[PDB]
């Protein structure tokens, strides 16, 4: 029936798991990692299909549970079961945590060959459990807003800014990538107004590290709440480092036709929905200090060679999701310096776009003011998401 | 040594939980700083321990934020043991307190000017593990003193050599080129192997900004790889490592040379020819032990030779034999060789006594790739396939690349996809050439083929048709696969369209069977490609008579008509409207052959 | 260069880091856990090198632990790689059948040996017999 | 090499010492340390003959201890697990029924050839046992063995013994058989849980009301794979069922609907059964979307099928799909879909203020599926297109972009199903030229200036501004160009020789789609032609669209609603997609 559960840390690494039936391998752990726990533009649901393989998982804190199967399983089924399995762990050890799996190791694993024989959630009720279950689990334990504030128009916009950094292969392997951003939040809002701002999971709460700082205002409690400053202020600050969705990859081919000429070809792939537009776009292509001349084409966009800039630079007004462009250049050297190698500094490019290359998303902002005399549903509520880039580098 | 030390770390590891662990470290801490501030004073074995078990807690992650100054009272221990564990406290944990800097610059004062190699390798340890500025600022013109006096150990002069490499990438301008130069290049002859190498590393960096101070090096380092590289077996015992004799300080001998054009002095020349031809000769020999260590070791030395070959790129007949003996390590148990032959033959490929080598081994190179599991071993087989592919291999080349791609895994086709396409473009001879692997490409790898490719195909078959009969017959027996994917019914739903007729009279590829086949596509396709497909289907009625009452009743059917999209709903409309009313030589004077194209 | 070598358990844990680059404590904590994501999750069949931020890495694993250097994009990699296994041979004598827990409750005597065989981010001395030599000359101090 | 494995101290030596310590409470912390070793990846194969030997104990937590780590050794490496099968046989004999049902398991998860010499007799002797525990495992191993390769001829018995037993006296036990078996049964020889069935069917529906959480859900699952013949037969079957809208919040109601609806074939109302049955599954359903954010999504996926089959059941009750703020998207959207087909001809009042609330919420992914689902709303429900066509004019003058597209474009789809009856508005529209950055937005204007031509004097300047930068633009929104330049010139002459040129130019010799260049050219061959015959198979009425879209094949519908409680109710796919 249920033809595995596989307890994930927020790395994706399998803490711990149980193989019911024999139809499920390495395959099965890879795929689940891939596209739900590292999900990119993935529509999340609770449930998915990849090479014939069903996936549920529910998440708990920074843990991961998945069950899966190659079967017409019971859906409503493998859910109630994985909410009773967090009944019964927490009437062990609390929260259901890494920390709390970690210690627990040898119950988990007993209740398990209890409360799930072969795949068929068996019976599992916390008291009338004692009697197969030998182990005991390990327990472990204003100023920014002055008052009256009134507005005919109660308003509110909140922008997303972030800026995506990038270093690549020329074979395309991610080397080092982050993301750094920011929610601004601009607000004309009567009163003295709490607001309930809520998101995906994106963010937890020379070499970068994921962090998420917020707003004296800020209070943690799920979501974020707050009585904002009135005006334009940045609500959050955060940067970081996994699951980013590179708007584009660059695919340098440099080819040195001996040590006189050199032939340059450059291709670009927008990696994101067709429907959205990425804007001012240039690439920025290089070339060495011994350079007679260039003869570029380029067939989208417009190019031009730059000789104290010593670099090709390439410039596209817009690009929409899932397409291909293409630069081709001849370039053209005279080998004065016999020796030392052209030492290639990497393809930079600009851009602009109107998601955020994080994946964060904004899912809910509510407002409630006590005192006075108006509602969510009256607040009008714009957002936008603009990505930029960063350093965005590839090696060629 | 250190009980109270083993038996922390015991409870530590005895620890059923981050938190009963964290209760034990603070209890620790918590003793530490009893002890340290205590009355009783401390015998050294106590400071010694304490100061070691922070250096612990440090490396579990925690936070130290005292113990600094019993590390640096250590400094000052006659105890070789209390001193390294100071030693290492102050190397791992740096602290800017600018009083506790100027006693530990004391501390090195005094081993240093001790005359005891082991508180001078301390010392000179220290120097180069920190390295910081005020460091240089105390030491940085004492080190090489002591790197060239004639009275310090082997064992010291390493560590200096090293130190004072450090101190010169920290800080060069603290690291003038003074007295010491000549010998510095003098230690390449000493008869102690390590302190050759340490030299070896220093005067390598020293050479970059420095190479004609440092010009001398040459010649001695020719001399003693050569020397090392023939050397029999019951010589350099101490530096033999699996049969390879010191293969590390050969490597950095040969990365020294890197520094330098060929030597200049014709007989040097001659001797790192010999050097270079010995070497090469070695990678031929089979093994003197099945152990992947000495094979490893002696490759190590082998690349290093090949990339001096390369930088000097001088010597015609020691590129070919480079490019021939990687040749030999493409068909490799390890992916180790097959990973850096194939990388150092996309080097050699760009050179001019070297591209025709390459080329010999274009069939060594498709015949891995076609058998290889490794990505990044794939990725450089075809790296390498770009690289050489000319007007003589071209057609070879991209017939291999698409006879992979049928097999290949999903990784590759991207890139492969991508080379062909442009490799076709550069090299084909023959417009025919072009339309025959573009349709194939389609056909096997399409949903990666850009718009230009797809599109810019039929922008040159106008002008060179004659394959109208040959395009539909592949995009046909190509369309029933009950296989065949999207842009193939967009260029093969076009295809036919327009000249369905060149194979609507072969019997088992009828105007009938040709329409329902597309319609076995249409409604799993997108609205843009129905696009295409609601007009395929209407130059049908024209050129096939036959089959217009199929036909029409497809278009005036609800899911083309009230259909939710504009071009679906407006084509839908339109044709059936086209092929019922107006005349017949109406019908052909709007569905007729097609109008041909200009040139860019 | 040698920019870091690590030891590092299947599991995650660092039983030895030494560092040749400034470095924060953050940056520290999370290169260490980069190359841990890394170099896990490659099997036998892979090469033992691959490319790491703007450096790269040579590794091996001996039983449940992997041997790191990370050294600059155009170091000799099989230098590095039998760098890696010299090294173990020496702390193999050095320990008498070295296990993981000789590390642990040797850590201290670890940076000895790593001295002996690495400074400023170089190979420092390669003769399994001097080091030896060194080692226990080293030990029988006071 | 084998360097770092020595086996002479380190970790596994210590723990070796300890597994051999004579004091027990020092063996069962070793085994715990091991069994943590293991699940951290460690090679703890060399302790396997110490461990084992730790079975030889009185002590039942240590018993369990060691079983454990047999067991993850079951699928990790079953070899290895195998070493100690002549300790799973004479330790099924053992008293304490916990050890019996123990041993039998575990076996049962090992998976080689040599597994039937052993684990036949003993699971023979584990389905005859005093304790329900025993036989509750017992049984389902018959299954587990089933997987390992064999159609048994004795498995001819126990296929048998596995019947027997669902006459048995714990629902444990019976409901477990009953799991087991239906399982069993799609390995699919034509003749298996084969029917002694009114004791079958009378005998589960009492399992059933006993019954655990879980021991109903499969029994509800096996009787839906049975056909009836009659009336009353069905009748009671049903009446019996009704009571579930009970316990396992979710999989026990929506197999309890499962059933209750295979046997939706009656002769319905002489007297009016069929009519308190549709009545009683209105509020079972409606509490579903109460509990938990993934359940939900299941229950809505099903709601949604139901709904098209019988949407009788819940036409009252379109107040529970209504939006709650902070759901997840995937429960949003599902809602947001039936909220659609509950779409009566009464209510739209309300359901028209909920989606005008989500519109101008600040989830964008919604606020589109938002505007959109006001078209659906007015293009399956006439008596309210008119205060649609008003609500999008609202938001249009709100002026948030992402909104302002959305709305233009449902606006079109309305602009379609009632042609020429809101040609007032089209001036408002226009207002906002300014900013359609996004394509299909342009597209929808471009077409309504398209039609309406006339009703436009400015409809001339308007399209010029475009040609501008006629590239930049997706192929679609030159396509809707083209053809709204030939509905504007099959009227307006001289002034428009000012541009048909400038355009038809580029579709025909510019732009290289060549799909575009044929839309083109079979336009030059009817414009620049005759000015009369291009009119009749242009501007010919384009019919009345309907609501085409959102609705399910009626013959897969039925099938699936015979999958209600399964994965295809959540794909809506048949099974064999996922074979
Ligand atoms: O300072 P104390 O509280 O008097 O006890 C310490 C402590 O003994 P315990 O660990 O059994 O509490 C030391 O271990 P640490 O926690 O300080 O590391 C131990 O040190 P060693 O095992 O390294 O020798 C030391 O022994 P000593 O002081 O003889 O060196 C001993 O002091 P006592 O002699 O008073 O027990």
């Amino acid at each position: 029936m249920i033809g595995g559960l596989f307890i994930y840390n927020h790395k994706g690494e399998v803490l711990i798991s149980r193989v019911y039936r024999d139809d499920i391998g390495r395959n099965a752990v890879d795929a689940f990692r891939v596209n739900v726990i590292h999900a990119r533009q993935q529509v999340r649901s609770p449930v998915t299909n990849i090479a014939r393989t069903s996936f549920f998982h529910v998440k708990r804190s920074n843990i991961w549970l998945a069950a899966v199967t190659k079967q017409n399983v019971n859906a409503a089924m493998v859910f109630e079961f994985l909410y009773k399995m967090c009944d019964v762990m927490a009437a062990y050890f609390g929260k259901i945590s890494e920390e709390n799996i970690k210690n627990n190791f040898v119950l988990i694993y007993e209740l398990l060959d209890e409360i799930l024989d072969f795949g068929y959630p068996q019976n599992s009720e916390t008291g009338a459990l004692k009697t197969f279950i030998t182990q005991q689990g390990i327990k472990s334990q204003i100023g920014w807003r002055r008052e009256g504030i009134k507005y005919r128009r109660n308003e509110l916009f909140l922008d997303v800014l972030e800026s995506v950094n990038l270093l690549m292969s020329p074979q395309g392997q991610v080397l080092s990538a982050h993301v750094s951003g920011r929610v601004v939040m601009k607000s004309y809002l009567s009163g003295m107004p709490e607001c309930k701002f809520g998101m995906n999971d994106k963010i937890v709460i020379s070499i970068a590290i994921d962090d998420c700082t917020f707003h004296q205002c800020v209070r943690l409690s799920r979501s974020i709440s707050f009585i904002p400053p009135d005006g334009e202020f940045e609500l959050m600050r955060y940067r970081t480092t996994k699951d980013i969705i590179l708007p584009f990859r660059v695919i340098p081919l440099v080819r040195e036709v001996g040590r006189t000429k050199l032939e340059v070809k450059v291709v670009i792939k927008s990696n994101f929905k067709p429907s959205l537009l990425a804007q001012k776009i240039e690439v920025r292509i290089p070339t060495p200090l011994n350079t007679s001349g260039v003869q570029v084409i380029c067939m989208k966009g417009k190019a031009k060679y730059k000789a104290s800039e010593n670099a090709i630079v390439w410039k596209i007004k817009r690009m929409a999701g899932m397409k291909e462009s293409q630069i081709s250049a001849e370039i053209e050297l005279l080998p004065t310096n016999d020796k030392k190698k052209w030492a290639r500094p990497p393809i930079s490019m600009n851009f602009e776009v109107p998601f955020a290359p994080s994946g964060l998303k904004v899912r809910y902002l509510k407002v409630f003011e006590p005192k006075l005399n108006y509602s969510d549903h009256d607040v009008i509520k714009w957002v936008r998401y603009i990505g930029r880039s960063g350093i965005y580098e590839t090696r060629c | 040594g250190m009980r109270g030390l083993a038996v922390f770390i015991s409870d530590i590891r005895n620890c059923k939980s981050k938190e009963a662990e964290i209760k034990r470290i603070n209890k620790e801490l918590a003793n530490i700083r009893s002890k340290f501030k205590g009355d009783k004073a401390l015998d050294g074995y106590s400071k010694k321990k304490y100061v070691c078990k922070l250096l612990f807690i440090f490396l579990l992650g925690h936070d130290i934020d005292f113990g600094h100054m019993e590390a640096v009272n250590l400094l000052s221990s006659n105890r070789y043991t209390e001193k390294q564990i100071g030693y290492l406290f102050i190397s791992v944990l740096v602290n800017s307190n600018s009083e506790l800097i100027r006693l530990i610059n004391n501390a090195i004062k005094n081993d240093l000017a001790s005359r005891n190699p082991t508180f001078m390798g301390l010392a000179l340890h220290c120097i180069a593990n920190v390295g910081s500025r005020e460091m240089a600022e105390a030491f940085a013109g004492e080190i090489p003193k002591i790197l060239v006096a004639g009275d310090t150990m082997d064992s010291v002069k390493q560590s200096a050599a090293l130190c004072l490499l450090r101190l010169y990438r920290t800080s060069p301008d603290l690291v003038p080129m003074g007295d010491w130069t000549s010998r510095v290049v003098h230690l390449l002859n000493d008869q102690h192997l390590g302190v050759v190498t340490a030299a070896t590393s220093l005067i390598t960096t020293l050479a970059q900004k420095n190479p004609e101070e440092f010009k001398t090096s040459v010649s001695l380092a020719v001399s003693r790889l050569s020397r090392i590289v023939t050397s029999a077996s019951t010589d350099l015992q101490d530096y033999t490592y699996y049969f390879v004799p010191a293969p590390w300080l050969s490597v950095k001998l040969l990365r020294l040379l890197q520094c330098y054009p060929p030597p200049e002095d014709p007989a040097v020349r001659g001797r790192l020819t010999e050097c270079l031809e010995t070497i090469l000769n070695k990678a031929q020999e089979p093994p003197k032990s099945k152990k992947v260590q000495h094979s490893n070791a002696k490759n190590a030395v082998l690349f290093e030779a090949i990339s001096l070959i390369i930088h000097h790129d001088s010597e015609p007949n020691l590129l070919v034999r480079a490019c021939n003996q990687l040749g030999q390590f493409l068909q490799h148990r390890e992916t180790n060789l097959r990973y850096l032959a194939l990388e150092s033959m996309c080097t050699l490929a760009s050179s001019e006594f070297s591209h025709e080598a390459v080329k010999t081994h274009i069939e060594t190179v498709i015949n891995a790739l076609k058998t290889e599991r490794d990505v990044s071993v794939r990725q450089r087989a075809v790296d390498l396939l770009y690289a050489m592919c000319d007007r003589s291999n071209a057609q070879q080349i991209v017939a291999e690349m698409l006879s992979y791609l049928e097999t290949a895994d999903y990784s590759i086709r991207e890139e492969i996809v991508l080379k062909v396409a442009i490799l076709a473009e550069k090299y084909a001879v023959d417009y025919t050439w072009y339309v025959d692997t573009i349709l194939n490409l389609i056909r096997i790898a399409g949903d990666y083929v850009s718009e230009e490719v797809w599109y810019r195909v039929i922008q040159i078959v106008i002008n060179r048709d004659d394959v109208q009969g040959y395009a539909a017959k592949t995009v046909f027996e190509a369309l029933q696969a009950p296989a065949c994917h999207e842009n193939l019914v967009k260029v093969g739903g076009y295809i036919l369209g327009e000249f369905g007729n060149l194979i609507a009279g072969d019997p088992r590829s009828s105007p009938l069977i040709q329409f329902n086949l597309l319609h076995s596509k249409f409604h799993l396709c997108s609205v843009p490609t129905r696009a295409l497909l609601l007009s395929t289907y209407i130059k049908f009625v024209n050129l096939f008579p036959e089959v217009k009452a199929t036909i029409q009743d497809v278009l005036r059917s609800d899911s083309q008509l009230k259909n939710a999209d504009v071009e679906l709903q407006q084509r839908a409309v339109e044709y059936l409207r086209l092929s019922t009313v107006a005349s017949t030589d109406i019908l052909a004077t709007v569905l007729e052959e097609m109008p041909p194209f200009p040139e860019r | 260069m040698i920019r870091f070598i690590l030891i590092q358990n299947r599991a995650g844990k660092t039983r030895l880091a030494k560092w040749y680059m400034q470095f924060d404590d953050d940056e520290k904590q999370k290169l260490i856990e980069e190359v841990h994501a890394v170099v896990t999750v490659r099997d036998a069949k892979h090469t033992n090198f691959v490319e790491f931020r703007n450096f790269k890495i040579i590794y091996r694993r001996y039983a449940g632990l992997y041997f790191c250097i990370c050294v600059d994009v155009n170091d000799n990699n099989l230098a590095y790689l039998e760098a890696i296994h010299n090294f173990v041979e020496v702390l193999n004598e050095y320990f008498h059948n070295v296990c993981e827990l000789d590390l642990v409750f040797n850590f201290y005597k670890v940076y000895t040996v790593v001295d002996e065989m690495f400074l400023a981010g170089e190979i420092r001395e390669t003769s399994q017999t001097k080091v030896l030599k060194q080692l226990l000359m080293l030990q029988s101090l006071e | 090499s084998k360097y770092f494995t020595t086996n002479k101290k380190g970790e596994i030596f210590e723990l070796k010492a300890e597994l051999n310590n004579e004091k027990k409470e020092k063996r069962k912390e070793a085994v715990k340390k091991v069994i943590a070793a293991m699940t951290v990846g460690k090679d703890v194969s060399s302790l396997f003959p110490d461990v084992v030997n730790c079975m030889q104990t009185d002590n039942l937590e240590l018993k369990k201890l060691v079983y454990l780590y047999l067991m993850n050794y079951a699928k990790s490496q079953p070899d290895m697990a195998i070493m100690a099968v002549n300790s799973f046989v004479k330790d099924c004999e053992d008293p304490n029924p916990l050890i019996r049902a123990l041993a039998v398991r575990t076996m049962g998860c090992i998976r080689v050839d040599k597994i039937t010499e052993y684990l036949c007799e003993p699971l023979r002797k584990c389905l005859k046992d005093e304790d329900p525990y025993v036989r509750k495992t017992a049984a389902v191993c018959v299954a587990k063995l089933h997987d390992i390769n064999a159609q048994m001829v004795e498995d001819q018995g126990f296929l048998d013994s596995l019947r027997d037993l669902i006459a048995d006296s714990n629902p444990m036990v019976v409901a477990n058989a009953v799991a087991a078996l239906s399982e069993i049964s799609e390995s699919h020889p034509n003749s298996n849980l084969l029917d002694l069935n009114p004791q079958n069917i009378n005998k589960l529906l009492t399992a059933l009301n006993e019954c655990t959480e879980w021991g109903q859900i499969f029994i509800l699952d096996c009787l839906s794979n049975y056909n009836p013949k009659d009336d009353r037969e069905a009748q009671s079957i049903c009446e019996r069922v009704t009571p579930r809208l009970s316990h396992a919040n979710s999989a026990v109601v929506l197999s309890a609907v499962k059933v209750l609806m295979k046997f939706l074939e009656l002769l319905p109302k002489d007297s009016d059964y069929y009519n308190m049955l549709l009545k009683k599954l209105a509020p079972p359903l409606v509490t579903l979307l109460s509990g938990e954010p993934e359940v939900q999504y299941v229950a809505l996926r099903n709601i949604n099928l139901i709904v098209q089959k019988r949407p009788e059941i819940l036409k009252q009750e379109i107040k529970v799909f209504f939006v709650k703020y902070n759901d997840p998207i995937y429960v949003k959207l599902e809602k947001l879909d039936i909220m659609i087909r509950l779409a009566s001809q009464a209510n739209i009042a309300q359901v028209l203020a909920e989606l005008k609330e989500y519109a101008t919420e600040v989830d964008v992914d919604f606020v589109r599926k938002a505007v959109r689902a006001i078209g659906r709303c007015a293009i399956k429900v006439e008596q309210s297109a008119e205060r649609c066509v008003s609500t999008l004019l609202d938001l249009i003058q709100t002026k948030v972009n992402y909104v302002v597209q959305e709305a233009i474009v449902v606006i079109r789809d309305i602009f379609r199903k009632y042609p020429n009856k809101y040609e007032s508005i089209i001036a408002t529209l226009c207002e906002n030229l300014d900013s359609l950055d996004e394509p299909d937005a342009r597209a929808a204007m471009i077409w309504i200036v398209g039609e309406y031509a006339e009703r436009i004097d400015n409809a001339d300047e308007l399209l010029e501004s475009f040609l501008e930068g006629f590239h930049d633009e997706s192929t679609q929104v030159q396509l809707t160009l083209l053809t709204a330049i030939v509905k504007l010139f099959l009227k307006k002459p001289s002034e428009t020789q000012e541009l048909v040129q400038q355009v038809l130019s580029l579709a025909t010799q510019d732009s290289d789609n060549p799909d575009l260049r044929d839309r083109g050219y079979i336009y030059w061959r009817l414009l620049s032609t005759d000015p009369v015959t291009a009119k009749e198979v242009v501007l010919s009425e384009k019919p009345l669209i309907s609501e085409e879209t959102d609705l399910i094949e009626p013959t897969l519908l039925d099938e699936l609603i015979c999958h209600i409680g399964s994965l295809a109710s959540v794909y809506h796919k048949p099974p064999n997609a996922f074979v």
